[PDB]
C-alpha cells in the first residue's frame, strides 16, 4: 500500500505513458477491458501502487492526462489500451499549443491548473496511502514545460513530504526539434532544480543510438523508443510491486544517489539489449548484466561519463539469482575503474534484488548513477542560450505573456550556478 | 473540434481556392455534392443529413471570377452567401480598391466572415491570400487585414501570397501597389508567405515535366503546400506542429516575419521509376536553390529558422539522419546566433493525388519552410523599379484621383526602407 | 556494398558505354528493361520492386550519339537525368570545348554526378572515359577532371582513354588537342590506360579472325578489359586485388602512371577447339608484341611494375611456375631496382560471351596490365608531330578566336618535355 | 583453464582462419550449427581453451576477425563454418585495402583500432584465465602488416605478462605477389621484434614444394595450402586440450627455443606427409617420423637450415608411444650431424609427448626450430629494399599518409643489426 500518482502533460508526456500502461498492464495480467485475466497470484499481491478499483471488479490506473488541446487524447482514445482509463480524468484545454513557456505556464496555465488540481486530489485522497507522484513531460516543448513546472510547484505546496519524482526528455545535444528550446528549457531548470527531488534526463539521440547498435533496428519508430523508456519506470517501481532480497524503493534510492539538495540529476540505463539475431549467441548471467549496464553506449543520456566523474550509482536486479555474485561484481567494478569515481565517498554503487522479473526475461537489469558528466549537457544549452539572449527579439513572444527581462537573466545565473555547482565537487 | 477559416481575396485566391478545395475534397473523400459515397469538422462543417460544407469565403470586386464556382461543379458544395462579388473591379488600382470601391463592400463581407467564425468553436487561424499587383488583392486586402486585426486581436492570420516575379511581369502599375499593400502587411499580418510566379514556371518544366503549363498547373502546387501544413492539425502524426508552433519557432522578429517555401520531391511518373526516394534524398533536394518556389538564391544570404514537415512512410530515425547531414554542407550559411534552427514534423497521411495532376503517387513526401535574408534581394528590385516610376511621377494622377492622399507615396517608400534595414541589421553579426 | 561511378565523355565514350554495359547486364543476370527473368550493388541500384539503374553518366555536346542509345533496345535501363546531350559539339577544337561551350554545361554535369554519388555508401573510385583527338573528350574532359580533383580529392580516379595512333588518324588537328590534354591529365588523374586503334585493328585481324571490322568489335574486346578488372571486385576468387592496390603497384612515380594493356586468349571460336590453352600458354601469350593493345614494343625500352588477373579455372600452383617462367625470358627486361614486379590476382568468374560475339568460350583467359619505358615512343612521335604544326604556325587561329591564350602552346610544350626527361631520367640506371 | 585468444587480420588471415577452425571444430567434435555431438568424453575436458558457452546448448569460438574490406568478411559468413562465429565480432572498414602500409597503420588503423579493442576487452576479460594471445597475418600486404604490428603494440601495453605468439607468411623471393612487399615487410619487423615473444615464419614456397614433392597434388589450391598450416597450430596448443606424459606449453616452448630476446624467429615443419596413394607401403614408426622432422624438404620456410647452424630445437609428440625411443632419437638426430649445432648449448633437441593424436593419424610430430638460416631471408628483404629504397619515389604513396622517410632508414637500420645479432652467435 504504497500507491502511486501517475501524471502525463503535453505531446511527449502522453505518449509515453500510453505506451507505459501497457507494459504494466501486461506484467500484471490486466486485460485491456479493465479486468484481471493474468496467470499468477502474485500480481494481485499490490496491484493497489498502480490502480483504483471499479464496480465489478474491474481495474483503473491512477492516471491523469493533461494537454492544451484535445487533439492528443482523441489518439489515446482510440488507443489499444484507451478503453482501461477513467473517463473524467481527461482534462484539457481549447487553445494552441503555443510552443511557448511564458504562453504555457502563465496564459493557458492558471485555468487549467485549478481544474487539474481538484482532479488529482480526486485519486491523491482516494487510497490509504500514497507515497510519491510521477510526472512525464517534455523540457524542448511548450505545454508540458510550461505547464508541467506550474503544476509541479502546486503538488509540492499541498503535498511536501510525497516524493515529487519526474522523468523528462532532453533538448538534444546537436540535432533537436525546436528554435527556442534553450528558452523553453532554461525557464524549466530554474522551477525543476528547487521543486523536484529527483529527475531523471532522456536524450532522443541515445534512443536513436542504441537501437542502431544494439538492435540493429532499420526503421525504429517512437513506439520502440517509448517502449524502451518504459522499462526504466516499471523496474523502479518493481521493489514496491514485489518481494525480493533485498527492497529499494524510491526514498531509499534519494538518500543513497543525492549527497547535495541540488545535485540530483540522474542518467538511466537498461540490460539486458539484443539483437534478435545474435541473442542465440550470448550467454547471459549476472556478470554479462554488468558489462551492459556500465557500458557507456547503453547510458540513455547522450552525457559520456568518462568524460566526468561518479559521485553516486545504483543498480538493481530482477530474477532469482545468486546473492554473493551481484555483491562480488559490484565491488569488482568499482576496484577496477577508480580513476572515474570520487575518493571522499566510499561504496558510490548502490545494489538491490528482486524476485520476478519481466515476461521473456529470466534476469534483468537498471542502472541509475549520478556524474558530472551534466556538464556537458548544461553546457550546451547554455552555450546555444547565450547566443539566442543577445539577439532579444525572440523574448517579445514572450513579453506578450507578462514575460519580464529578469527571468531570462535569472534562470540563466542558477543553472550556471547548477554547472559551477558540480565543477566544484569534483575536486 | 478544431477550426480554421480560409478567405479567399482577388482572382488569383479566387482560382486558388478552386483548387484547394478540389484537393481537399478528394482529400477527405467528400463528393461534390456534399454527401460521403475523422478530420472532416476543421474544415468542413455538418448539417445534418449527410451534407458537409466548407468554410471558406470567396470575395473579389467583379463577378466572372466567382460566377465561374456559380455555374461550376462545385456550385452545390459552397454556400451561396460564402460567394460574394462586386460590381467593378479595382482596375489595378491601389486607390480605387482601398478608398472609393473598397469601402462599398467592406463591411457586407465582415459580417460574413464573423458570421462563419461563430460556427467555429475552435477557431485558431485564418488563411488569407492575395496577388499583390492586383488593386483587389492590394487596396481591399489591406482595408480587409486593418479591420480583421481589431476585430479579433491575438488570433493567427496567416497569409499565403503571390508576389511580384524579378522580370515576369503582367502590370505595369504592379510596383506601386506592392509598396502600398507592403505597409499594411507588416504591421497587421501574423505571417505572411511569400511565393512568386517566375520560380513556379520553372520548377513547373524542370522537376515536373510540363512543356507549356497553367494557371491551373501552378494553383495545384500551391494546393498542395497549404494541404501539408494543415494535415498536422488534421491527421495523426508522431509530430504535431499547431499554428502557433510556426508562428514561434519561424519568426525571429516581429517585421523579419516573411518565410519561403519548398516542397520535395516534385516528380513526374516515368523519373520516379528510377529513384528510390529515400528520406535522406528528398530533404537534400528541399535545400538547392532550383526547388525554391520563390526566385531568390540562398546562398546570396543566411538560414535564421527552418520547419520540416514530413508526411507518409516516414520514421523519425531517419530525419534524424537526414537533417544532421545537411548541417555539415557549409555550403549552406546559418547565423551562429541560432544554432539550432529547426523543428520536424511528422505524419502518417500520404499526399493525395488528383485526376488529371501532374503529380506522381509518391509513397512519402516533405514540405520545408524557413526564414532567410536571400529575401532582401527581392525587396531591393522593387525598390529600385518603385524609384523609376516615381522620380518622374509615372502613374501619381489615376491614386491620387481615386482618393489617395500623395503624402501615402513617399511614407511607403520610408517604411519599405525600414524594413530593408531590418534585414540588415539582423543579418549583422557579434 | 561498395561502389565505383562510370563517366563517358564523347562518341568514343557513348559508343564504349554500351559495350561495357552490355556486357554487364549479359554477365550479372539483368533484363534490358531491368528485371529479372550478388554483385549487383557494385554496378547497380536498387530502386524496389524489381527493377535495377546503372551507375553511369552519359556525356557529349551533341545529340547524336546520346539519342541512339534513347532510341536504342536499352533505353528503358538508363534514367533519363543520366543521359546529357548539348546542342553543338566542340568540332575537334580544345578551346571551344574548354571555354566557350564546355562552361556552358560543365555544372549541370557535376550535378548529376553528385547526385549518384550520395547513393554509393562504399564509393571506392571513378573510371572516364576519353578521346584524346576529340574536341569534348580533350577539351571537356580537361575541365571535368579539374573540378573532380577538388570536389573529391583522395578517391582513385580511374581513365581508360584512346590514344591517337602511330600513323593512322581520322584528324590533322589531332596532335594539338592531345598535347593541351596530357598537361591537364597528368597532374590530376591518379591512372589512365592508353589503348590505340591501329594495334587493335592489327589485333582483331590477326587473332581474332576478321576480314574487316568495325568499331563495334573494338568496343566488345575492351568490354572484356574493364569487366576483368572489376571482376575481383564483383565475385569471388583467391587473391583479391582491389582499385587502391592498383594505384600502388602500377605507379612508381607520381608523374609516369600511365600504364599499357594487353589480354589473352584471343582466339576465334573456331580454333580454340584444337588448342588446350593452360595457363602456361596463355601467360606466354602476353608479353609477345603482337598481342599488347598498343603499337609500341616494350624491346625498346623496360619493364615496370605489372599486374596480372585471372578469371576462371587458374589455380594458384601454376600461377607461379608460369611467372617464374617469364623471369626466364631473357627477351624480357627489367630495371635491377624493380626485382619483383608482379601482383597477381585470381577471380573464379570466367569470361562472358557477347550475343554475336568475335570470341571462343574460354574456360580460363587471364588480363594483364605493365608499366613501361617503351611509351616514350609514342610520346616522341606526338612531339614531333606537334612541332611541324606549329613552326608555320598552321592552325593557331582556330584556338585563339574560342577563348585560348597563346601562351597555353608553349606550357603544354615544355611540360610534355619534362614527362619526356622523366621518363628518361627513370629509366637510368645506377 | 588457459585460455587463448585468436585474431585474424587481411585477406589471408581470414583464409586461413576459417580452415583452421574446421580442424580445432572436428577433433573437438563440434556440428557446424555450434553443438556437441562428438564421441569421447576427454574433448570435453578443456575445450573451454579456444571456446565459450551459449545457453542455447552452443559453442562459440574465442574468433576475433579484422579487415578493412567487408569482401573477404562475407566469404566466411557463406563459408560452411560461417555460423560458428560470433555475430558481434566482425569488426570492418568501408575503405579499399590500400596494400598501403603506412595506409593502414596511421589513416584506417586508429579509427578501427578502438572499436577493436574493446571487442578483444570482451572476450579477454570473460573467462577465468588467459595465457596468451594467438595472431595471424601476412607480411606482404598492407592490411594485414599495417594493421596488425599496430594491434600487437596495443596488445603488449595492456597484457604484457600474456604470450604474443604469431603467426606470419613472408613474402616469397622467387615470385612475388606484391611489387611493394619490400617496404611493408622491413617496416613491420621493427614492430615484431622488439614487441613479439614468438613468431613463426611461413613461405609459400616451400608449401608449393612440399605439396609437389610428397602429397603429388596436381593443383593444389590455396584449402590445400591452408591446411598444410592448420595441424601446426593445432599441434602446438594440443598439450594445453590433452593430457599427456609430457606437457609442454607456450610458456615451455619459449623459454627454451628463446636464448636472447631478439634471436625468436623460428622455422616449422610438421610429419608424417605422405601422398595419398603411396600410403600402402610405408611402415609407420617413430624413427621415420623423425626422418621426415628433420628432412630439409618439410620445413615451410625457404630458408635451407644446413647453411647455417642450429641453437635450439623442439619436437612434439602426439599419439601412445615409447618415451624411450623419442628420447633415443633426439640423442642420435643430435649427435650424428653436430656439425650444424652449437657446441656451447648442449642438447639442443628439446622433446614432448601427447596422448591423443590428431584426428586421420595414429601418430604424428610437429617441429618447431630456430637456426642462423633466417639470414638468408632478411639478405633477400633487405637487398631489394636497398635497390628500391635509392629510388625513393614509393615513398611519394606512404608519404602522403604522413609517414615520415626516416622511419624507412630505421626500419632498414634495426633489421639490418639483427642480421648482423646472428652473424655473431654463430661463432
Ligand atoms: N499563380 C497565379 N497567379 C494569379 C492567378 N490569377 C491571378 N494571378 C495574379 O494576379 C495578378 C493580376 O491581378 P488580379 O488577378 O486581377 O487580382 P485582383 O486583386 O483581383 O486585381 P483586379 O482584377 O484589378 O481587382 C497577376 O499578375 C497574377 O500574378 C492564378 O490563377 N495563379
Ligand atoms: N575505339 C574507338 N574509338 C572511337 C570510337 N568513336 C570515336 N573514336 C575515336 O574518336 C576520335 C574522334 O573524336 P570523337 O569520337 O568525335 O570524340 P569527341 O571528344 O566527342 O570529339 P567531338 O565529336 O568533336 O566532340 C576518332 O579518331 C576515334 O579514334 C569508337 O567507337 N571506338
Ligand atoms: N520519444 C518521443 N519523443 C517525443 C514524442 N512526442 C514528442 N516528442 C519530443 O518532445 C519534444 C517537444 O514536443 P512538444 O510537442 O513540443 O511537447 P509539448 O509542447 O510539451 O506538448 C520534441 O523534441 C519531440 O521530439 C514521442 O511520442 N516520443
Ligand atoms: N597460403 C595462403 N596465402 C594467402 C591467402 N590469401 C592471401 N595469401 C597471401 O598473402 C599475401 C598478401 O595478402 P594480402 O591480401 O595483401 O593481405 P592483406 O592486405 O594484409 O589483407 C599474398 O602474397 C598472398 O599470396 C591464403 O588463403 N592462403
Ligand atoms: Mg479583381
Ligand atoms: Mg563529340
Amino acid at each position: 500500500v504504497r500507491e502511486i500518482v501517475h501524471i502525463q502533460a503535453g505531446q511527449c508526456g502522453n505518449q509515453i505513458g500510453a505506451k507505459f500502461w501497457e507494459v504494466i498492464s501486461d506484467e500484471h495480467g490486466i486485460d485491456p477491458t479493465g479486468s484481471y485475466h493474468g496467470d499468477s497470484d502474485l500480481q494481485l499481491e499490490r496491484i493497489n501502487v498502480y490502480y483504483n478499483e471499479a464496480t465489478g471488479g474491474k481495474y483503473v490506473p491512477r492516471a491523469i492526462l493533461v494537454d492544451l488541446e484535445p487533439g492528443t487524447m482523441d489518439s489515446v482514445r482510440a488507443g489499444q489500451f484507451g478503453q482501461l482509463f477513467r473517463p473524467d480524468n481527461f482534462v484539457f484545454g481549447q487553445s494552441g499549443a503555443g510552443n511557448n513557456w511564458a504562453k504555457g505556464y502563465y496564459t493557458e496555465g492558471q485555468e487549467l491548473c485549478e481544474s487539474i488540481l481538484d482532479v488529482i486530489r480526486k485519486e491523491a485522497e482516494s487510497c490509504d496511502c500514497l507515497q510519491g507522484f510521477q510526472l512525464v513531460h517534455s523540457l524542448g516543448g511548450g505545454t508540458g514545460a510550461g505547464l508541467g513546472t506550474l503544476l509541479l510547484n502546486k503538488l509540492r505546496e499541498e503535498y511536501p513530504d510525497r516524493i515529487l519524482s519526474t522523468y523528462s526528455i532532453v533538448p538534444s545535444p546537436k540535432v533537436s526539434d525546436t528554435v527556442v528550446e534553450p528558452y523553453n528549457c532554461t525557464l524549466s531548470v530554474h522551477q525543476l532544480v528547487e521543486s523536484a527531488d529527483e529527475v531523471f534526463c532522456i536524450d532522443n539521440e541515445a534512443l536513436y543510438d542504441i537501437c542502431f547498435r544494439t538492435l540493429k533496428l532499420t526503421t525504429p519508430t517512437y513506439g520502440d523508443l517509448n517502449h524502451l523508456v518504459s522499462m526504466v519506470m516499471s523496474g523502479t517501481t518493481c521493489a514496491l510491486r514485489f518481494p525480493g532480497q533485498l527492497n529499494s524503493d524510491l526514498r531509499k534510492l534519494a538518500v543513497n544517489l543525492v549527497p547535495f539538495p541540488r545535485l540530483h540529476f540522474f542518467i538511466v540505463g537498461f540490460a539486458p539489449l539484443t539483437s534478435r539475431g545474435s541473442q542465440q549467441y550470448r550467454a547471459l548471467t549476472v556478470p554479462e548484466l554488468t558489462s551492459q549496464l556500465f557500458d557507456n553506449k547503453n547510458m540513455m543520456a547522450a552525457c559520456d561519463p568518462r568524460r566526468g566523474v561518479y559521485l553516486t550509482a545504483s543498480a538493481h536486479f530482477r530474477g532469482r539469482m545468486s546473492s554473493k555474485e551481484v555483491d562480488e561484481q559490484m565491488l569488482n567494478i568499482q576496484a577496477r575503474n577508480t580513476s572515474y569515481f570520487v575518493e571522499w565517498i566510499p561504496s558510490n554503487v548502490k545494489s538491490a534484488i528482486c524476485d520476478i522479473p519481466p515476461r521473456g526475461l529470466k534476469m534483468a537489469a537498471t542502472f541509475i548513477g549520478n556524474t558530472t558528466a551534466f556538464r556537458e549537457l548544461f553546457t550546451r544549452v547554455d552555450s546555444q542560450f547565450q547566443k539566442m539572449y543577445a539577439r532579444r527579439a525572440f523574448i517579445h513572444w514572450y513579453v506578450n505573456e507578462g514575460l519580464e527581462t529578469v527571468e531570462f537573466d535569472e534562470a540563466r545565473s542558477n543553472m550556471t550556478d547548477l554547472i559551477q555547482e558540480y565543477e566544484m565537487y569534483e575536486t | 473540434m478544431r477550426e480554421v477559416i480560409s478567405i479567399h481575396v482577388g482572382q488569383a485566391g479566387v482560382q486558388i481556392g478552386n483548387g484547394c478545395w478540389e484537393l481537399y475534397c478528394l482529400e477527405h473523400g467528400i463528393q461534390p455534392d456534399g454527401q460521403l459515397p475523422d478530420a472532416f469538422n476543421t474544415f468542413f462543417s455538418e448539417t445534418g443529413a449527410g451534407k458537409h460544407v466548407p468554410r471558406a469565403v470567396f470575395v473579389d470586386l467583379e463577378p466572372t471570377v466567382v460566377d465561374e464556382v456559380r455555374t461550376g461543379t462545385y456550385r452545390q458544395l459552397f454556400h451561396p452567401e460564402q460567394l460574394i462579388s462586386g460590381k467593378e473591379d479595382a482596375a489595378n488600382n491601389y486607390a480605387r480598391g482601398h478608398y472609393t470601391v473598397g469601402k462599398e463592400i467592406i463591411d457586407l463581407t465582415l459580417d460574413r466572415i464573423r458570421k462563419l467564425a461563430d460556427q467555429c468553436t475552435g477557431l485558431q487561424g485564418f488563411l488569407i491570400f492575395h496577388s499583390f499587383g492586383g488593386g483587389t488583392g492590394a487596396g481591399f486586402g489591406s482595408l480587409l487585414l486593418e479591420r480583421l486585426s481589431v476585430d479579433y486581436g491575438k488570433k493567427s492570420k496567416l497569409e499565403f501570397t503571390v508576389y511580384p516575379s524579378p522580370q515576369v511581369s503582367t502590370a505595369i502599375v504592379e510596383p506601386y501597389n506592392s509598396i502600398l499593400a507592403t505597409h499594411s502587411m507588416i504591421d497587421h499580418s501574423d505571417c505572411a508567405f511569400m511565393v512568386d510566379n517566375e520560380a513556379l514556371y520553372d520548377l513547373c518544366r524542370r522537376a515536373l515535366d510540363i512543356e507549356r503549363p497553367t494557371y491551373t498547373n501552378l494553383n495545384r502546387l500551391i494546393g498542395q503546400v497549404v494541404s501539408s501544413l494543415t494535415a498536422s492539425l488534421r491527421f495523426d502524426g508522431a509530430l504535431n506542429v499547431d499554428f502557433t508552433e510556426f508562428q514561434t519557432n519561424l519568426v525571429p522578429y516581429a517585421r523579419i516575419h516573411f518565410p519561403i517555401c519548398s516542397y520535395a520531391p516534385v516528380i513526374s511518373a516515368e523519373k520516379a521509376y528510377h529513384e528510390q526516394l529515400s528520406v535522406a534524398e528528398i530533404t537534400n533536394s528541399l535545400f538547392e536553390p532550383a526547388n525554391m518556389m520563390v526566385k531568390c538564391d540562398p546562398r546570396h544570404g543566411k538560414y535564421m529558422a527552418c520547419t520540416l514537415l514530413y508526411r507518409g512512410d516516414v520514421v523519425p530515425k531517419d530525419v534524424s539522419a537526414a537533417v544532421a547531414t545537411i548541417k555539415t554542407k557549409r555550403t549552406i550559411q546559418f547565423v551562429d546566433w541560432c544554432p539550432t534552427g529547426f523543428k520536424m514534423g511528422i505524419n502518417y497521411q500520404p499526399p493525395t493525388v488528383v485526376p488529371g495532376g501532374d503529380l506522381a503517387k509518391v509513397q512519402r513526401a516533405v514540405c520545408m519552410l524557413a526564414n532567410t535574408t536571400a529575401i532582401a534581394e527581392a525587396w531591393s528590385r522593387l525598390d529600385h523599379k518603385f524609384d523609376l516610376m516615381y522620380a518622374k511621377r509615372a502613374f501619381v494622377h489615376w491614386y491620387v484621383g481615386e482618393g489617395m492622399e500623395e503624402a501615402e507615396f513617399p511614407e511607403a517608400r520610408e517604411d519599405l526602407a525600414l524594413l530593408e534595414k531590418d534585414y540588415d541589421e539582423v543579418a549583422a553579426e557579434s
